[PDB]
RNA sequence: ACGAGAACACGUAUGCCGAAGUAUAUAAAU
């Protein structure tokens, strides 16, 4: 039995809007009053895109049943063919380096982007204001992958590597089509935390 | 969830023995008093329950042990109190309690768990106006109400300000929001509004 | 000092508030105060760092500028005793009093938003 | 489920004025505090133009329900229809070459141009100052295209081509009718970041 | 849907001073540090003169509601009726040939004109200064007309052509009264760029 | 408790969640009550060493158990991003009998 | 520091400002400052490049020319020790000091705009 | 030789989906 640790940081290329608190703020940690990326967000977007990668039936879409490989990665355990989840996606915390950097250069953590909208037949503007996490800020993320079957390790890592790439080109949070929240990963790393299983040949771009 | 209501006549010990002092304490007469109480508690309990999703579990003597749907249980309990106050001509009173318990619980453990103020003020006044407002304004899900609950449950003045602002961010008619704010200011009316909204869900 | 917090209801005139004050010209003040509040949250001890103090100085500078740009905001700041309380906070250099000030400002702001055209 | 990446470069013909942040400043970023064109503007402008290009009824002008092919391109998912956007527009950034050349010529990125609003029956020209980005500057942009269906990429790309040309002889930003916002597109490149789709016969000009 | 391009070139005929940046300078293009004509100026001279040639009621002046042809031609939406600008006037810049000729003939780009002030009963000489753009220079401009109705294009274009003549006869920029603002237009070119419209 | 009262921090967070139907792309709001980040819990374990000649083994095992938990979660949604805990300031003392405990170690 | 507020309040004379100084009479100055500022922001290290030192001399040249052109600007800059400050900046060549300068000058502008006709 | 003894309130799903900081108005009268 082994547990495999993946570490790295998330770099916000363009502003991020997780925004679960609902003007229209972003999710914040309550001990530091700083932005967070709840692991539900990352994990769900990864599942969603990686599922869309493989063939999904209309009935499969309605019943949330997905491909066998993605499901084995993420677990359904809903009916019948149960599958215990396998990769636990932790949350993200606003890393220390970026906090110090912004303090030193006196940079806000979060901006209030003002946006507008022209309804038709009236052309009348109705404004809005939306909070966005300042770009270039870095989050720390931690993934813990479990080996329920030794045979399948590189294949599962390759699957989540494709999901990582899909997240980078696409977006998290809201305003994704409107420009918000394209992200990149930096300084990834793997190290076997429990077990006796090597992780050197493993890689995630 | 299920609702369970248990009720007992408060002044039944005195009514059965002392009853009417010194002039009508005939054996036949207390018998007829017993007879009326019996016939009520075994016939009206059948008749009145018609419109409530309730099964009669234990009725008799002075013990009323009823279980059913939470909302239905509360409503019928109100109905039964009013009907009793009619039939007792406001001479005998009942003490009653309602507790909400999760389904499939061992009822042997539920049982051991278990007015006009409640009817007129909470249900009749606050509950209806809150219901109308939430009818008029949609999207106001358990999130919005739950933030309200959080605001009320922490009884501090800054929380009063927070409640004011949150109400401002809604789009409910000014009269509705102002009524909620005024009710929150009064400790009694806040406790009553809290109860009404807890009933709301 | 809470009389200056419920004076906002005392300044509801006809139909403008604080002579037409709107949250559109006060949003900058809220953002600046919140930015310093998060820095105070990161701070662990009571005695404020000097750079934080200079941040307070910049805050008051922004207060004066905003009062200069807009008249209703100027009335708000003066009639609510904003500058004296700011200077007092600077004098006390204590975190806890600063949090108290932020709560006061928040109450002012929120109550103001409650009443708006 | 492949993704086609589009890169290009916005060259500003005349002054450019977003003015999101406001005496009324334009949208200027926070990590570099250099102005950027928030994508939300780009997507909105391109969408409104392309909607105008197809049919548009007053009843259609009511509540922003638009022509179906545009809808598939940008997504509404409003009338209970399943439509997630297949083309996401990101933000634009003040690319390095611009900053370099301007520094080595000592030129500002942003001008303040003063206007005199004349009042009829008053003969008073009131001075209003507008801040607009200097001419000849450039930004870099990335668009992401998603292939939800294979045999529709070409048809959607034809609509994109029309909308891209529409932006070159229109104004993007604020108040263009006073002559500010003209832009152009250069150095278009098309790549498929993720997938097995060919984008060589595919072109945008 | 269709878009109509207009390409043309202005030649300056009398000294010219717009002087937005105001010893009272002129506007300048910062990437070239060279004069421009902020097309806002074109728009304004245009609309003002056109209102003048059409009905301009004193009440209409006070209420800024302009003639319906004017308002539709340039878009106003100040009386509540949604109206989109039907023509955009962009800025304009020096022509490559103009700059090349200036360098070849060593022609200065700007002239400082002294304006002497003489007061009656005192005749006290206090010169003032002002800058003018070199006369005879040419800028390349663009007018972008948008089609919103296939039947209104002809009428709108007719108004634009008459207005171009009015702009030539009048003065553009400031100090029009003293001899600053006379420009001509040359090499007008018409070519629709988007759509299937016949021009 | 004292830190939170001083800093005026609520003890419990209410996280908003959402779920997307596929073939519908509709939004279904969810609410989960989570304990606040950074709070500390004082825990007590009692190990009655019924066999002197095995206790070392047992503690090694208990060690591994603790270790696993260090990189895993408790409670619900642990795959979804909550429940990671940490162990600090562990001290081991003998309280019944006369058995030494100066060499048993748990992180 | 904030010796700026003292200078402006002392210059409230008889309702003239520094003998009639106005903010629109400072515009290019602040503009120039802002330009340097954002450039100053983009840099990382505290050692200021030779080109930025030349731009600091250019800012001083602007100040000297503006003071020579307008007598009121001259009084403002003279009393405010602005040229001393700039010279000291040029001597220091440190980014943090420059940022402090930016804050001080911006405060000056804000306070002056606070008291205007 | 305690109405005891064993028993993770667990397993699935995130804040989405659309909205253009927009609408005219000369750096001006010597």
């Amino acid at each position: 039995y082994s547990k495999i640790k993946i570490s790295g940081t998330i770099e916000v290329v363009t502003g991020l809007h997780i925004g679960g608190g609902g003007d229209s703020p972003v999710v914040r940690d309550l001990q530091t009053k700083l932005p967070i990326i709840p692991g539900s967000s990352i994990k769900g977007k990864m599942r969603n895109l990686l599922a869309k990668h493989f063939g999904l039936k209309m009935k499969q879409e309605s019943h949330n049943q997905d491909d066998e490989r993605v499901l084995r990665l993420f677990g359904s355990s809903e009916k019948g063919n149960i599958q215990r989840a396998r990769l636990q996606i932790s949350d993200a915390f606003f890393s220390e380096k970026t906090k110090e950097h912004f303090a030193q250069n006196d940079i806000a953590y979060t901006e209030t982007k003002f946006e507008n909208t022209i309804n038709r037949l009236t052309a009348v503007a109705n404004p809005r204001q939306i909070e966005r996490v300042t770009r270039g800020s870095e989050f720390d993320f931690v993934f813990i992958y479990n080996v329920d079957e030794e045979s399948q390790v590189e294949d599962d890592f390759e699957n989540i590597e494709k999901a990582i790439h899909l997240l980078e080109n696409d977006y998290l949070g809201g305003g994704g089509t409107r420009g918000n929240g394209r992200i990149q990963f930096k300084d990834t790393n793997i190290e076997t935390v429990v077990g006796e299983y090597d992780s050197t040949n493993l890689k995630i771009k | 969830r299920l609702g369970v209501v248990r009720a007992d006549i408060d002044n039944l010990g005195a009514t059965f023995i002392s009853g009417i002092p010194e002039k009508y304490n005939s054996i036949s007469r207390t018998a007829t008093l017993s007879r009326q109480l019996s016939l009520f508690f075994k016939y009206e309990l059948n008749h009145l329950l018609e419109n409530y999703q309730i099964t009669a579990i234990y009725s008799g003597g002075d013990d009323l042990f009823l279980i059913g749907a939470w909302d239905d249980i509360i409503e019928a309990s109100i109905y039964i109190n009013d009907k009793f106050k009619e039939f007792t001509l406001d001479k005998l009173t009942l003490s009653a309690g309602v507790g909400m318990f999760s389904g499939k619980y061992p009822v042997s453990k539920m049982a051991f768990e278990t007015w006009d103020e409640f009817k007129k003020n909470i249900l009749e006044e606050k509950l209806l106006v809150l219901q109308q407002g939430f009818s008029q304004t949609d999207e106001h899900g358990k999130a919005f109400i739950y933030k309200m609950l959080a605001l009320l449950r922490n009884n501090e003045a800054i929380n009063i300000a927070r409640l004011a602002y949150l109400l401002a961010r809604s789009k409910m008619n000014e009269d509705f929001t102002s009524k909620i704010f005024n009710w929150a200011q009064n400790d009694k009316d806040k406790n009553q509004l809290i109860t009404a909204l807890e009933y709301y869900i | 000092m809470t009389f200056a917090h419920e004076v906002v209801k005392s300044n509801v005139k006809n139909q403008v508030l604080f002579n037409g004050l709107t949250t559109s010209k006060l949003r900058n003040l809220m953002e600046q105060v919140n930015r310093l509040y998060t820095i105070a949250f990161n701070s662990n001890e009571d005695q404020l760092n000097e750079e934080f103090i200079d941040e307070l100085e910049y805050l008051k500078i922004k207060f004066y500028y905003e009062a200069g740009r807009e008249k209703s905001v100027d009335e708000f700041l003066k009639k609510t005793l904003m500058f004296p309380i700011i200077d007092r906070v600077i004098k006390k250099e204590s975190k806890k009093f600063f949090l108290d000030y932020c709560k006061y400002f928040e109450a002012l702001v929120a109550y103001a938003k409650y009443y708006q055209k």
